[PDB]
């Protein structure tokens, strides 16, 4: 079942696939999960915010 | 609002 995403915290690759670390709205870091990029079609804006942030810091 | 499936399983 589906939940609200507060933000994207980080990203990584494993096994040739990209995953993103999600802060779930209304929960704390103890509940943070890694999610396959495929699960995140409805997280356009939070993904972009994250990507821009990473780009800013380089 | 931003939404997604939460993974409750994973590597064992």
């Amino acid at each position: 079942d589906v939940f609200e995403v507060e933000k994207i915290l980080d990203m990584k690759t494993e096994g040739g696939k990209v995953l993103y670390k999600v802060r779930w709205k209304g929960y704390t870091s103890d509940d943070d999960t890694w999610e396959p990029e495929i699960h995140l079609e409805d997280c356009k804006e939070v993904l972009l915010e994250f990507r821009k942030k990473i780009a800013e810091n380089k | 609002k931003q939404t997604a499936r939460k993974s409750t399983g994973g590597k064992a």
